């Protein structure tokens, strides 16, 4: 049957985290 | 004796005066004398219960030393309120013979 | 590299992550701007002069 290599999952998780990380006294904190 | 003064055409250093009667110490660095006075009087405050009698006098003396823009009328009113209660010690120009009178 | 008589280039992705704290510092400054203020002295007419 089909298999999922570890590199694809690593890229999926990493990009999913990095999009949110990059895209954003209390008023100053607000982006 | 109520004033400490020195004067000469060129500063004269008397060798017989001796050491002064002051002590050298360290403390907070203030930009102006008003900041130091306000800080010390504020530190004196907040240690007194609300019913103390000296609190209005302390508050008036603190507000006397504050500096700002467009507070002329308020400052004059505070000075008059201190003068009529015998704390300001009028400096013998007009308020000793007008306000005190 | 040549890669069988070509010049295909290496992929060069970028993920900027050093700008968030810089933007935080800039916003912190711009939230509370400062300027020059003149303090009076021990004279009879320093208040009006400073004003």
């Amino acid at each position: 049957p089909a298999v999922m290599n570890q590199a694809l999952a690593a890229l999926l998780q990493q990009t999913s985290a990095d999009i949110q990380e990059v895209t954003g006294m209390n008023r100053a904190d607000m982006a | 004796v109520v004033d400490r003064q020195t004067g000469a055409v060129v500063a004269l250093n008397d060798l017989s005066v001796g050491r002064y009667d002051v002590t050298v110490d360290v403390g907070p660095s203030y930009t102006a004398r008003r900041d130091a006075t306000v800080s010390v009087l504020t530190n004196v405050l907040s240690s007194m219960l609300p019913t103390d009698p000296m609190r209005p006098a302390i508050q008036g003396i603190i507000l006397d030393n504050i500096d700002g823009e467009g507070l002329d009328d308020f400052k004059e009113y505070n000075r008059n309120q201190l003068l009529i209660s015998g704390i300001a010690k009028p400096r013998n120009e007009k308020e000793q013979q007008i306000v005190q009178q | 590299t040549k890669l069988d008589e070509q010049f295909e280039k290496y992929p060069k992705f970028e993920i900027n992550k050093v700008a968030t704290e810089l933007n935080r510092i800039i916003a912190e400054y711009r939230n509370n701007r400062i300027t020059v203020k003149f303090r009076p002295g021990d004279r009879e007419a320093s208040e009006e002069l400073a004003n």
